[PDB]
């Protein structure tokens, strides 16, 4: 199951 | 920096003449991910070739499996042809039955 | 043994042609089970292993929705990074990401991780405590300060110590028969003449799983590492792997050389002699 959180630089 | 692809051509099962098999071209250790790979039957590009989903190793370098089904014989020779930004001319590696 | 779940993301900009291309794949151990390709017609997370098709449409709706968000965020991320580095717009650039979790052989949490790379070199990584980061250069420390001002880690930590382990344990049960197996190597030797004074001895391991394996030559007992070739372990295309190791030997000495093979599926290690 992929994560729900997004990773923005 | 960019990294040049390592190439291996081999069959899925040990080669028995007249028995249906799969021909494989595995390219790995390359960067960046743009790469063009062709399988060749007597210098002419095999048309139905499939490839796996792009992924990468712990050192961030990419790998890919290209493969078509085939039935080997005594006369038919095969090869994998690979071009990459890091290659001056396309490299060709021939399917040797014993590597 | 231990098990792992891992997702791999690659976004690659293509200036002058379209929007950037995004490719995600997911692994349990050495077995792929899902994929997504932003260039494909389907626009869905698609299955790639037998034992995942048994998940209902809610599964594929959430995963698709989430993977698409991640691709958009990475098309943004590509643009931000080419500012921090003052790079031109004509150039193609890459963002890669790996995240997931490990469980030990009793099923318990062992490690979570998330690492990001730009143009093939480390950019920023989550520390093993899951509450801080390590950055590789100046540009990445801007990101490290951003993520410290908000409280990103706690979110990362929730997934890695929570849903990640939980779904890894579920996958390990559903595909028990694929994922908890070990296929021992099928082994043999071949012989080829280089000329009259030397010849090649080649030791094969075929159709094994998982991919970890050790082929070593010993002439008379010393770990022979001269004149030995050792090819990168490669996939067969059916879920198993292959490997060989050769050694050039002088005509008449073949009986000195043994090949030694270790693998998780072997009751003992194997020895082969010509």
């Amino acid at each position: 199951c992929v994560a729900d959180y997004s990773v923005l630089y | 920096i960019q990294r040049t692809p390592k190439i291996q051509v081999y069959s899925r099962h040990p080669a028995e003449n007249g028995k249906s098999n799969f021909l494989n071209c595995y390219v790995s250790g390359f960067h960046p991910s743009d790469i063009e790979v062709d399988l060749l039957k007597n210098g002419e590009r095999i048309e139905k070739v499939e490839h796996s989903d792009l992924s990468f190793s712990k050192d961030w370098s990419f790998y890919l499996l290209y493969y078509t089904e085939f039935t080997p014989t005594e006369k038919d020779e095969y090869a994998c042809r690979v071009n990459h930004v890091t290659l001056s001319q396309p490299k060709i590696v021939k399917w040797d039955r014993d590597m | 043994g231990s098990h792992s779940m891992r997702y791999f993301y690659t976004s690659v900009s293509r200036p002058g042609r379209g929007e950037p291309r995004f490719i995600a794949v997911g692994y349990v151990d050495d077995t792929q089970f899902v994929r997504f390709d932003s260039d494909a017609a389907s626009q869905r997370m698609e299955p790639r292993a037998p034992w995942i098709e048994q998940e209902g449409p809610e599964y594929w709706d959430r995963n698709t929705r989430n993977v698409k968000a991640h691709s958009q965020t990475d098309r943004a991320n590509l643009g931000t990074l080419r500012g921090y580095y003052n790079q031109s717009e004509d150039g193609s650039h890459t963002i890669q990401r790996m995240y997931g979790c490990d469980v030990g052989p009793d099923g318990r949490f062992l490690r979570g991780y998330q690492q990001d790379a730009y143009d093939g070199k480390d950019y920023i990584a989550l520390n093993e405590d899951l509450r801080s980061w390590t950055a590789a250069d100046m540009a990445a420390q801007i990101t490290q300060r951003k993520w410290e001002t908000a409280h990103e880690a706690e979110q990362w930590r929730a997934y890695l110590e929570g849903r990640c382990v939980e779904w890894l344990r579920r996958y390990l049960e559903n595909g028990k028969e694929t994922l908890q197996r070990t296929d021992a190597p099928k082994t043999h030797m071949t012989h080829h003449a280089v000329s009259d004074h030397e010849a090649t001895l080649r030791c094969w391991a075929l159709s094994f799983y998982p991919a970890e394996i050790t082929l070593t030559w010993q002439r008379d007992g010393e770990d022979q590492t001269q004149d030995t070739e050792l090819v990168e372990t490669r996939p067969a295309g059916d879920g198993t792997f292959q490997k060989w190791a050769s050694v050039v030997v002088p005509s008449g000495q073949e009986q000195r050389y043994t090949c030694h093979v270790q693998h998780e599926g072997l009751p003992k290690p194997l020895t082969l002699r010509w």
